C-alpha cells in the first residue's frame, strides 16, 4: 500500500572501524570524552528523525571520527594500548577492576603524550546538550490531520419541557 | 527450528495426558511434563523467571494433590491409560486431533480452524531489540513493588482470605 | 465465629466493588474470585451434606466460567492489545465470554447449577447468593454492552424465561423455585442488556428488591417446604398476608412495583422494531405467574390444617429483628407511580 | 446458519426438490442438536439404546421437515400464489399429522397440526413483511 | 504462527476435559489445575513477543488465583471424602429433588 | 468501570497497566509503541462508536504490528514461491544468503 | 523472484504509513541459512 | 542447545545403567520372589486402600505459602528501582500477610497433627 | 448519559443542575414518596404484632422523614436528568439540519387523504 | 510496668524464638523511619544509568545542561565519590 525507500548499497558503505570490542571498551572512557560531537549529532538524529535512513550523514561521520580517534592512540603509544587490552580480553566479564595497573600505563600516555584526560564517574552518563544546526523534523511520526472532535455542549439547562413526557406523566 | 514447535507439541500430547481422565496423578503426570516442557516455550521466548516459576510452583502444587489421590482419591485397582476402555478412546482421540492440523499446518501454512494464523515456524515473531543491560521479563515482573501497589494488595489480602476459606470449610464444626 | 463471617462476607462485598471500579480487564476476574474464594465458606456454613453437595457443585461451574473468562480476555489481548474495559476487538473470544458470564448468571442450560445449589444451602446464605452475585457480572454486560451479539444474547435470555419460568410450577420447595424464578427475571433484564443498559439496572434493582423482600419473609416465617409456610397463617397471618402481596409483585400485576420492568423492557424494544420477542417473553411469564399464586394459593388466600403443638407457638413470640424488612415490602409493591426514576439510574 | 440461507434462496414453488432437500437439512440439524442434548441430560444406557434415540429423534425431525418443505413449494406451484401464507400452513399443519404418525398417537397429531400450522404462517408472515424477531440495536 | 495453536486446543481439550466428568472429581480438578497451564503460556506467549513490560504482570497474578481456586478445590474434596468416604461425582447426588 | 471510582479521587489503581505506551520501568519501549500511540490519541474523546470508520487506518496498521499476520502471510508467499523455482532450477542463491 | 507472480508491487509500503518501523526480523532473515536463523533468533537463549 | 545437550547426555547415562543393571546381571523369578513385601508375611492385600492423611489441613497452607513466595522471589530485581520507599511497604507488606496468615492458622489450632 | 462530555462520576447533584428550579415540598411526587415513608411505618408494626396506629411515633416520624429527604434530591435529580435530556436534544436538531426537515404544512384543501365507507 | 515485664519474662522462658522473630521483624519496620542512608539509597539507584540520555536540541537558554561531558554544570555525583 504504498512505497519503501531504502538507501542504495553505495552510500551506506564506510571506512567501517574494524577493532574487536574490548579495544573499544578499553578506550572507550577516553573515546566518549572527545569523540562525541558527532555521537552527540548522530542519535539527535537517531530520536528526532526516528528513522535510521535519514541519518547515514552521521553515521559516516561518528565511523570516521571514531578512526581519527584509533588513527591518534595507534600513532602516540600503541604499545601501552597492548597490554591494557588484551588482559581486558582476558576477563570474560571485560572487568575493569583487575585493570589498573594496565589502565594507569595507559592513561598517562594520552595525558602527557596527547593531553587526553580521564572522565571520572558519572561524566560521560549526562543529557549535555549538542548544536546540531539542521532543521527540526515538523512530523516524525508521519501522522496525518485528525478527526475533528464532535461539537461541545454549550448554552444553559432549562427545565424540561411538559415534565418527564413518559407516558401519561404530566411532570 | 525444531524445538520451538516441537516443545509444543508435547505440551498438546501431555494435556491429552490427564484430559482423558487416567488414575489422578497420571494425569498428573500428563501435566508435569507438560509444566516442564511449558517452561520450554517461554523460555524460547526469553521468560526464564516465568518458565522456572511454573517450575518450581507447579511442583509444590502437585506434590500435595498426589498425596490426596493416594490418601482420599485412589481406588483399589488404579486406573492407566490402557486399562479403561474409554480413557483409551480418549487418548487417541487427543492423538488425531492434533495430528491433522499439524500435517494441515505443516503442508498448507494457512489453517483456517476458529482463528487465522500462517504457519511459517514461529522464528520469525522474534523481534530485533536490544534489552541493553536489563532482562525485560525480570524487571516487569520486579515492577510488583513499584507499580503494583494495589494490585499487590489484592493478591496479599486474598492469600489471607485464602487461609481462612481452606480453614472454615474444612473445620467441620 | 461471628467476626470472621463479617470479613468473608465483607471480601465478596468488596470483591464485587472490586469488579464494578475496576478498568482494567484482570482486576475484574480478581473480584471474581474475591467473591469465589469467600462464598464456600459462607455457602457450607451449616456444614450439612447438602452445603457440601452444593458447594461443591457451585465452584465447579463458577470455576468453569470465570477461568473461560481469561482466555476470552486473553484473545483479546491477542488480537488488540488492549486490557481497558471497552468493546471487544476479537469476536471469537467475546462469544466465548458471553457463555462464561452466561454461566455466572445462570441463563442458558449453564443454568442448572442455580437452582440445585439454592436448595442444599440456608435461606440465609440462599438470599446473598441469588441477590449480590448477580450484580459483578451484571456491570461486566453492562460494560461490554457496545458490540454484544443480538442474537447470542437474545437467544440466552429466551431460554432463561423459558426453563426459568416452565419448570417452576413443578418444585415443592420454595428455595427450588425463586432459584427457578430468578432465572426467568434473570432472562427479563439480559434481554433488554443489548439495546439499553439503564433498564437492566432498574430490572435488576426491582427484581432485587423483591429478592430480598422474599426471602427476607421467608427466613421469618422459617419456611422449606410449602406446606410448612402454609403453617404460617396460624402465628402471624399478617406475615402471611405479606407473602402473596409479594407474590403477585413477583408476578408483575399492576399497580405493583413487579410490573416496573415489564412495562420499561418492552418498551424500547418496540422502539427498536423487536416486537415478537417482547410478545413471547411476556405470555410464557404467565407461567411465573401460576406458580406464584399457588404458594399463595397455599399460604395465605385459604386457610391449611395445622397442627396440635402449633398453639405453644403463639405464646412465645419471635426474636429476630430482621433489619429493613418493612422498606423492602413497600418498595417491593407501592412503586409503580413513581416510574421516572429510571432517569436517576440513567 | 448456512441451512437458513439454503432455504431461503429458493424461490417459493419452483425447484420444489432442492427445496425440499434444503428442509430436510434444517429437520436433520435440529433434531440432532435436540437428541444431543437427549443422551446427554438423561443417559439411556449402553450406546445401542443411545444411537436408537438420536435414530428416532432425528428421523422424526428430518420427516416434519421432508414433509413441510415438499408441501409448501407444491401448494405455491399447483396454486400459484407464492405470496399465499397458507402454503405453510397446510405444510404446516401435516407436521403435525407426520409427528401423529411418528409418536404413534393422532391424539397429539391432531393439537400439533394447528399449532405447526400457525407457527408456518407466521414464518411466511414475517418473511413476506419486515418483521425481524433478532433486533438490532437501532435505539 | 504455529506455536500459538498448538496452546490454544491445549485449552480445547482441557475445556473438553474439565467438564467430562468419567469416575471421580479429583481427575477434573486436576484437569481444572492444568487448564491454566495453557491459560499461563497462552498469556505468557503474546506478552514477551509484544514487549509490554508492565503486563508481564499478569501471568504470575493468574497463577495466583488460579492455583487459590486449586487450592479451595481440593480442600473442598476432603468434606466429600469424610462424608461420602469416596470422591465419586456418581455418587454425589444426594441432592436427586 | 461501572462507577469510575478512579477519575474521582483522581488516584490510580490499574491504569498503569492498561494501554501499551504508558510509563515503563526506565522506559523499555513496546514492540508497537509508535502505531498504538498513533490509534490511542487519533480516538480520544471522539466515542468509541465513533472510533471505528474514522480512525481505523490508525488500528488495522497497529493490530497489524502486532500480530504482523498479512506480512508473514507476503513472507509465505516468497518462501512457498522460492521453493517452488529453486528446486525447479532457475535461480541460483547469491553467496551472501547462504554464506 | 517476483517475475512469474501476476500482482506484486516491488517492496510496497507494508503499513498504509509512510512512517518507518523497525523492521520485523522475518524480513531480515526469512531467506537467510538455518545456522544464521539459530545463531541470532534463537542465538542468546541457547547460548550459555 | 548447550544444556540440552547435558540433558540428554544425563538421562541418556541414566537409561545405560538401567538397561545393563537388568538383562546381564541373570533373570529367574518364581512368583513368592516377585511378591510384595510385608515384613516376613503375607499382606491383608491392598496397598491401595484409602491411606488417609492426618495433617490435611497443612498441605493446602503450603500452597497458598508456596505460591506467594513466587510473588517475592523478584526482590533482588525489585531492590534496584528508582522508587524503594514503596517498594519497602510493598514488599513488608506481604511478609506480614503470610506472618498474619501463619498467626491466624497457629492461634485456630491448625499446624499441629488434626487428630 | 454514560459518556457525555464533562461527567463526574459518582457525582450526584453537579454545579449546574442547580440552575433548574428546585422541586416544591408540596409536589404531588414527593408528598407520595413521603406517603411509603406512612405506610413503611405501619406495616413494621405488623412483623413485630404492635399497635399498627398507636405505637412508637418516633418510628413513624423516622420512616416518613428518611423517605421524604432521600426522595427531594432524587426529585432533584429527576428533573436533572430529563434537563439533560431535553438540552442535549434541541442542540443535535440545531446543529443536524438535514436530519429533521420542515414540511411545508398545507391545510386539508389539498390533502387527498380517501373516504371509507363504512356500512 | 508489672505485667508487661512479667509477660516478656514468660515469653523469652517458652518460646525464645517467637519472642525472637518479633523482634528483628520488630525493629526492620520502624527503622526505615529513622533510617539516614535511605536517601542515599534513592540516589544510589537514580545515578545508575540503563538507558543512555540522548542530548537534547539546544534554541538556548539552558545554562545548567553543559554541551560536552566535560563542563562543570550539569547533575553530579560526587558523594558516590566520597562513599
Ligand atoms: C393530599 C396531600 C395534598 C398536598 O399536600 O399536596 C397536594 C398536591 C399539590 O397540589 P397540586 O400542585 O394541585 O397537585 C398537582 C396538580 O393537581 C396537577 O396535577 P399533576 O399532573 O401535577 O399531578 C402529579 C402528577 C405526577 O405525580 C405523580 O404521578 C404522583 C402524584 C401523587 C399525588 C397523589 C397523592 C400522593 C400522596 C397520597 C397517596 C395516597 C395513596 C392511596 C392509595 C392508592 C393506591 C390504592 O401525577 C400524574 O402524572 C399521575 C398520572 C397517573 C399515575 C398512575 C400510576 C399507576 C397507577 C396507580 C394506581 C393507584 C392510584 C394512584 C396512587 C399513587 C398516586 C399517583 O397534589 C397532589 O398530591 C395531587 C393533586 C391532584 C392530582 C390528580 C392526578 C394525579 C394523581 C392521582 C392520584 C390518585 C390517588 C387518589 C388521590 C390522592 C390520594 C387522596
Ligand atoms: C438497593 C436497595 C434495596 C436494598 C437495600 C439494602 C438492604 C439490605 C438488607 C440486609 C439484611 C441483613 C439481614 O438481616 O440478613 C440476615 C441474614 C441472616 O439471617 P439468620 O440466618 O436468621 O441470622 C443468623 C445470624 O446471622 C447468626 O449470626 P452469627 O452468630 O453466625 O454471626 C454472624 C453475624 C456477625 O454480625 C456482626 O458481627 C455484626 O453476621 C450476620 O449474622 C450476617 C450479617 C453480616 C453483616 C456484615 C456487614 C459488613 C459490612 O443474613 C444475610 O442475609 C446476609 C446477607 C449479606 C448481607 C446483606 C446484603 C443484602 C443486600 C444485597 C444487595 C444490596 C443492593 C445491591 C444493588
Ligand atoms: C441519607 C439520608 C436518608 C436516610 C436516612 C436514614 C436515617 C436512619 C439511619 C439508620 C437506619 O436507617 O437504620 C436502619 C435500620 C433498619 O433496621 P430495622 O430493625 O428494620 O428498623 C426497624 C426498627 O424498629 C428500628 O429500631 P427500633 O424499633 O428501636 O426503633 C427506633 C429506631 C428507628 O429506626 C428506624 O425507623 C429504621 C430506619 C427507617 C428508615 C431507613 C431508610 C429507608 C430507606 C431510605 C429511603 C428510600 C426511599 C425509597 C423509595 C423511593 C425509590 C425511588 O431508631 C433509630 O434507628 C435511631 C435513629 C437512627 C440512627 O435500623 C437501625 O439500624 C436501627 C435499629
Ligand atoms: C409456538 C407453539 C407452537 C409450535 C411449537 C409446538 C409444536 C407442537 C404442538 C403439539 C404439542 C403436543 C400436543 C399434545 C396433545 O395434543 O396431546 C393430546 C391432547 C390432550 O389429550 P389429553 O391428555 O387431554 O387426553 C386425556 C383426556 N381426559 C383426561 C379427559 C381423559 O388432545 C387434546 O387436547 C384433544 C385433541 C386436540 C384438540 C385441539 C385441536 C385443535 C388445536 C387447538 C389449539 C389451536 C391454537
Ligand atoms: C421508582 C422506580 C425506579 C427506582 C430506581 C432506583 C431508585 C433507588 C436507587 C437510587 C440510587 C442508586 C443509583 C444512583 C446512585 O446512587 O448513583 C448513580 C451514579 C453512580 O456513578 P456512575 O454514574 O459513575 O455509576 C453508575 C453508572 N450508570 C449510570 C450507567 C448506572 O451517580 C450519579 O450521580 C450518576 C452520574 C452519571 C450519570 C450518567
Ligand atoms: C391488598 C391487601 C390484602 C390482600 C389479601 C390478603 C389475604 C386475604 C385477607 C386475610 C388475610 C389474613 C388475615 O388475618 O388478615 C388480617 C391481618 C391481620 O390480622 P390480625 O393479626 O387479627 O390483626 C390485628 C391488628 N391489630 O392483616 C392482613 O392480612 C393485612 C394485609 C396487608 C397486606 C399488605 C398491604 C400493603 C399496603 C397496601
Ligand atoms: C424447536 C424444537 C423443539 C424441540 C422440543 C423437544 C422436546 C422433547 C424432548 C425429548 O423428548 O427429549 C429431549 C430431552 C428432554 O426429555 P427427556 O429427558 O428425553 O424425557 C422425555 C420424556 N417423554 O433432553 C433435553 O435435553 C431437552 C432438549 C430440548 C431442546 C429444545
Ligand atoms: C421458525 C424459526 C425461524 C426460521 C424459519 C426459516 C425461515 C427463515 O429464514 O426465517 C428467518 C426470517 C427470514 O430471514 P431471511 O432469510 O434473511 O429473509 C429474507 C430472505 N432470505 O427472518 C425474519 O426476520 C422473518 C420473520 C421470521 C419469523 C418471525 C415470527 C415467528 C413466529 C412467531 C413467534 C413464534
Ligand atoms: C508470648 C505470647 C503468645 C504465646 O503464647 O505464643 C505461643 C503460642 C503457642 O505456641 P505453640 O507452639 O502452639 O505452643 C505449644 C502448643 N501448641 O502461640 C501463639 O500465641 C501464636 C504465635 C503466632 C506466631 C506468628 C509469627 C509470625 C511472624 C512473626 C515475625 C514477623
Amino acid at each position: 500500500p504504498g512505497i519503501v525507500e531504502l538507501p542504495t548499497l553505495e552510500d551506506l558503505k564506510v571506512q567501517e572501524v574494524k577493532v574487536s570490542s574490548s579495544v573499544l571498551k578499553a578506550a572507550a572512557h577516553h573515546y566518549g570524552a572527545q569523540c562525541d560531537k558527532p555521537n552527540k549529532e548522530f542519535m539527535l538524529c537517531r530520536w528526532e528523525e526516528k528513522d535510521p535512513r535519514r541519518c547515514l550523514e552521521e553515521g559516516k561521520l561518528v565511523n570516521q571520527c571514531a578512526l581519527d580517534f584509533f588513527r591518534q592512540i595507534k600513532r602516540h603509544c600503541a604499545e601501552p594500548f597492548t597490554e591494557y587490552w588484551t588482559c581486558i580480553d582476558y576477563s570474560g566479564l571485560q572487568l575493569f577492576r583487575h585493570c589498573r595497573k594496565q589502565q594507569a600505563k595507559f592513561d598517562e600516555c594520552v595525558l602527557d603524550k596527547l593531553g587526553w584526560v580521564r572522565p571520572d564517574l558519572g561524566e560521560l552518563s549526562k543529557v549535555t546538550k549538542v548544536k546540531t544546526d539542521r532543521p527540526l523534523p515538523e512530523n516524525p511520526y508521519h501522522s496525518r490531520a485528525r478527526p475533528e472532535p464532535n461539537p461541545e455542549a454549550e448554552g444553559d439547562l432549562k427545565p424540561a419541557k411538559h415534565g418527564s413526557r413518559l407516558f401519561f406523566w404530566t411532570m | 527450528m525444531y524445538i520451538a514447535f516441537i516443545l509444543s507439541t508435547i505440551f498438546v500430547i501431555g494435556f491429552v495426558g490427564f484430559s482423558s481422565k487416567p488414575s489422578p496423578i497420571y494425569g498428573g503426570l500428563g501435566l508435569i511434563v507438560s509444566g516442564g516442557v511449558g517452561c520450554g516455550i517461554v523460555l524460547n521466548f526469553g521468560g526464564s523467571f516465568l518458565g522456572l516459576m511454573v517450575f518450581l510452583i507447579y511442583l509444590g502444587g502437585m506434590l500435595v494433590v498426589f498425596g490426596y489421590t493416594t490418601a482420599m482419591a485412589t481406588e483399589m485397582y488404579p486406573e492407566v491409560w490402557v486399562s479403561n476402555k474409554t480413557v483409551f478412546g480418549a487418548f487417541v482421540s487427543g492423538l488425531m486431533m492434533e495430528f491433522c492440523m499439524v500435517y494441515y499446518a505443516l503442508k498448507e501454512e494457512e489453517v483456517e480452524i476458529i482463528f487465522k494464523f500462517n504457519g511459517l515456524g514461529d522464528w520469525v515473531i522474534y523481534d530485533t531489540g536490544d534489552s541493553g543491560f536489563f532482562s525485560e521479563e525480570a524487571m516487569g515482573i520486579a515492577a510488583l513493588y513499584s507499580y503494583g501497589t494495589w494490585l499487590v494488595i489484592v493478591t496479599g489480602w486474598s492469600l489471607l482470605i485464602g487461609v481462612v476459606v481452606i480453614m472454615e470449610i474444612t473445620r467441620g464444626n | 465465629n461471628p467476626i470472621i463471617y463479617t470479613t468473608l462476607i465483607m471480601t465478596v462485598m468488596s470483591g464485587t466493588m472490586l469488579v464494578m471500579i475496576s478498568s482494567h480487564w484482570l482486576l475484574i476476574w480478581i473480584g471474581f474470585e474475591m467473591n469465589l474464594l469467600a462464598m464456600i465458606p459462607v455457602l457450607m456454613k451449616n456444614f450439612n451434606p447438602r452445603a457440601t453437595e452444593a458447594a461443591t457443585k457451585y465452584f465447579l461451574t463458577q470455576a468453569t466460567a470465570s477461568m473461560m473468562l481469561m482466555m476470552a480476555i486473553i484473545i483479546n489481548l491477542l488480537y488488540s492489545g488492549q486490557w481497558t474495559i471497552t468493546k471487544m476487538f476479537n469476536p471469537v473470544a467475546m462469544t466465548m465470554m458471553t457463555m462464561a458470564l452466561a454461566m455466572k448468571l445462570g441463563l442458558s442450560p449453564f443454568h442448572f447449577w442455580v437452582p440445585e445449589v439454592t436448595q442444599g444451602i440456608s435461606l440465609q446464605a440462599g438470599l446473598l447468593l441469588l441477590t449480590w452475585q448477580k450484580l459483578a457480572p451484571l456491570s461486566v454486560l453492562c460494560q461490554i454492552s457496545q458490540s454484544i451479539n443480538p442474537n447470542l444474547m437474545l437467544t440466552m435470555a429466551m431460554l432463561s424465561i423459558l426453563i426459568g419460568g416452565w419448570g417452576g410450577l413443578n418444585q415443592t420447595q420454595l428455595r427450588k423455585i425463586m432459584a427457578y424464578s430468578s432465572i426467568a427475571h434473570m432472562g427479563w433484564m439480559t434481554a433488554v442488556l443489548p439495546y439499553n443498559t439503564t433498564m437492566t439496572i432498574l430490572n435488576l434493582l426491582i427484581y432485587i428488591t423483591m429478592t430480598l423482600a422474599m426471602f427476607m419473609l421467608l427466613i421469618h416465617s422459617s419456611a422449606t417446604t410449602t406446606l410448612s409456610l402454609s403453617h404460617t397463617w396460624n402465628k402471624m397471618p399478617v406475615i402471611t398476608s405479606l407473602m402473596m402481596v409479594t407474590l403477585l409483585s413477583m408476578g408483575g400485576l399492576p399497580p405493583l412495583s413487579g410490573f416496573m420492568p415489564k412495562w420499561m423492557i418492552i418498551q424500547e424494544m418496540t422502539k427498536n422494531e423487536s416486537i415478537i420477542m417482547p410478545t413471547l417473553m411476556a405470555m410464557t411469564a404467565l407461567l411465573n405467574l401460576y406458580f406464584y399464586m399457588r404458594l399463595a394459593y397455599s399460604s395465605s388466600l385459604t386457610m391449611f390444617p395445622s397442627t396440635n403443638n402449633m398453639k405453644m407457638k403463639w405464646q412465645f413470640e419471635h426474636t429476630k429483628q430482621m433489619k429493613l424488612l418493612p422498606t423492602m415490602i413497600v418498595l417491593s409493591t407501592l412503586v409503580l407511580p413513581m416510574t421516572p426514576a429510571l432517569s436517576s439510574l440513567n | 446458519k448456512t441451512l437458513l440461507h439454503k432455504y431461503s434462496d429458493i424461490p417459493e414453488g419452483t425447484e420444489c426438490h432442492r427445496k425440499a432437500y434444503a428442509s430436510t437439512s434444517i429437520g436433520g440439524a435440529t433434531g440432532l442438536i435436540v437428541s444431543a442434548y437427549s443422551i446427554a441430560l438423561k443417559p439411556p444406557a449402553s450406546f445401542l439404546e443411545g444411537v436408537a434415540r438420536t435414530g428416532r429423534y432425528t428421523f422424526t425431525s428430518a420427516a416434519i421437515g421432508a414433509i413441510f418443505g415438499l408441501t409448501s413449494c407444491i401448494s405455491a406451484q399447483v396454486r400459484e400464489k407464492p405470496d399465499d401464507p397458507l402454503n405453510y400452513f397446510i405444510g404446516g399443519c401435516a407436521g403435525g399429522l407426520t409427528l401423529g404418525a411418528r409418536t404413534r398417537s393422532y391424539g397429539i397429531g391432531a393439537a400439533a397440526c394447528a399449532y405447526m400450522g400457525l407457527t408456518a404462517a407466521l414464518v411466511k408472515m414475517g418473511q413476506l413483511e419486515g418483521w425481524q424477531v433478532f433486533a438490532e440495536p437501532k435505539v | 504462527p504455529l506455536v500459538y495453536m498448538n496452546i490454544i486446543m491445549a485449552f480445547a481439550i482441557a475445556l473438553a476435559g474439565l467438564l467430562m466428568y468419567r469416575s471421580h472429581l479429583m481427575s477434573s480438578l486436576l484437569c481444572l489445575e492444568g487448564m491454566m497451564l495453557s491459560l499461563f503460556i497462552m498469556s505468557t506467549l503474546i506478552i514477551l513477543n509484544t514487549h509490554f513490560t508492565l503486563a508481564n504482570m499478569m501471568p504470575i497474578i493468574l497463577l495466583v488465583f488460579a492455583a487459590c481456586e486449586a487450592a479451595l478445590g481440593l480442600s473442598l474434596l476432603v468434606m466429600v471424602s469424610n462424608t461420602y468416604g469416596t470422591d465419586y461425582v456418581q455418587n454425589l447426588n444426594l441432592l436427586q429433588c | 468501570p461501572f462507577f469510575d471510582v478512579q477519575k474521582r479521587l483522581g488516584l490510580d489503581l490499574d491504569r498503569w497497566m492498561t494501554i501499551q505506551s504508558a510509563e515503563q520501568p526506565h522506559k523499555i519501549p513496546g514492540r508497537c509503541h509508535a502505531f498504538e500511540k498513533e490509534w490511542i490519541e487519533c480516538a480520544h474523546g471522539i466515542g468509541g462508536i465513533r472510533a471505528e470508520k474514522e480512525c481505523k487506518i490508525e488500528f488495522d496498521d497497529f493490530v497489524e504490528c502486532l500480530l504482523r499476520q498479512k506480512t508473514m502471510k507476503r513472507l509465505s508467499a516468497i518462501k512457498r514461491q522460492r521453493d517452488k523455482l529453486i528446486k525447479e532450477g532457475k535461480y541460483t542463491p547469491p553467496p551472501h544468503h547462504l554464506g | 523472484i517476483m517475475k512469474d507472480v501476476p500482482d506484486w508491487k516491488v517492496g510496497e509500503s507494508v503499513f498504509h504509513t509512510t512512517r518507518w518501523v523497525t523492521p520485523m526480523m522475518g524480513e531480515l532473515y526469512g531467506l537467510r541459512t538455518n545456522e544464521e536463523i539459530l545463531s541470532a533468533t534463537y542465538g542468546f537463549i541457547w547460548y550459555t | 542447545m548447550n544444556i540440552m545437550l547435558t540433558l540428554l547426555t544425563n538421562v541418556t547415562l541414566a537409561s545405560l545403567l538401567v538397561l545393563i543393571a537388568f538383562w546381564l546381571p541373570q533373570l529367574n523369578a518364581y512368583s513368592e520372589k516377585t511378591s510384595p513385601y510385608e515384613c516376613g508375611f503375607d499382606p491383608m492385600g491392598s496397598a491401595r486402600l484409602p491411606f488417609s492423611m492426618k495433617f490435611f489441613l497443612v498441605a493446602i497452607t503450603f500452597l497458598l505459602f508456596d505460591l506467594e513466595i513466587a510473588l517475592l522471589l523478584p526482590l533482588p530485581w525489585a531492590s534496584q528501582t528508582n522508587n524503594l520507599k514503596t517498594m519497602l511497604t510493598m514488599a513488608l507488606f506481604l511478609l506480614i500477610l503470610l506472618a498474619a496468615s501463619l498467626a491466624y492458622e497457629w492461634t485456630q489450632k491448625g499446624l499441629e497433627w488434626a487428630e | 448519559m454514560s459518556g457525555r462530555p464533562g461527567r463526574v462520576p459518582l457525582q450526584f447533584l453537579p454545579n449546574e443542575a442547580r440552575s433548574l428550579p428546585p422541586p416544591k415540598l408540596t409536589d404531588p411526587r414527593l408528598v407520595y414518596m413521603g406517603f411509603l415513608g406512612y405506610c413503611s411505618g405501619l406495616i413494621d408494626n405488623a412483623i413485630r404484632r404492635r399497635p399498627v396506629v398507636s405505637a412508637g411515633l418516633h418510628r413513624q416520624l423516622l420512616y416518613v422523614t428518611s423517605f421524604v429527604f432521600f426522595g427531594y434530591y432524587l426529585l432533584k435529580r429527576q428533573d436533572y436528568m430529563y434537563a439533560l435530556r431535553d438540552h442535549d436534544m434541541f442542540a443535535y436538531v440545531k446543529s443536524h439540519p438535514e436530519d429533521f426537515p420542515e414540511k411545508d404544512k398545507k391545510t386539508y384543501g389539498e390533502i387527498l387523504e380517501e373516504f371509507h365507507p363504512v356500512r | 510496668a508489672g505485667r508487661i515485664a512479667s509477660f516478656l519474662k514468660n515469653a523469652w522462658a517458652k518460646e525464645p524464638v517467637l519472642v525472637a522473630s518479633f523482634a528483628i521483624g520488630g525493629l526492620a519496620i520502624i527503622l526505615p523511619s529513622l533510617s539516614p542512608y535511605t536517601n542515599y539509597a534513592i540516589r544510589i539507584n537514580r545515578a545508575t544509568p540503563y538507558n543512555y540520555p540522548v542530548p537534547l536540541r539546544d534554541d538556548g537558554n539552558m545554562p545548567d545542561v553543559p554541551s560536552h561531558p566535560q563542563d562543570p554544570q550539569g547533575p553530579s555525583l560526587e558523594w558516590l565519590k566520597n562513599l
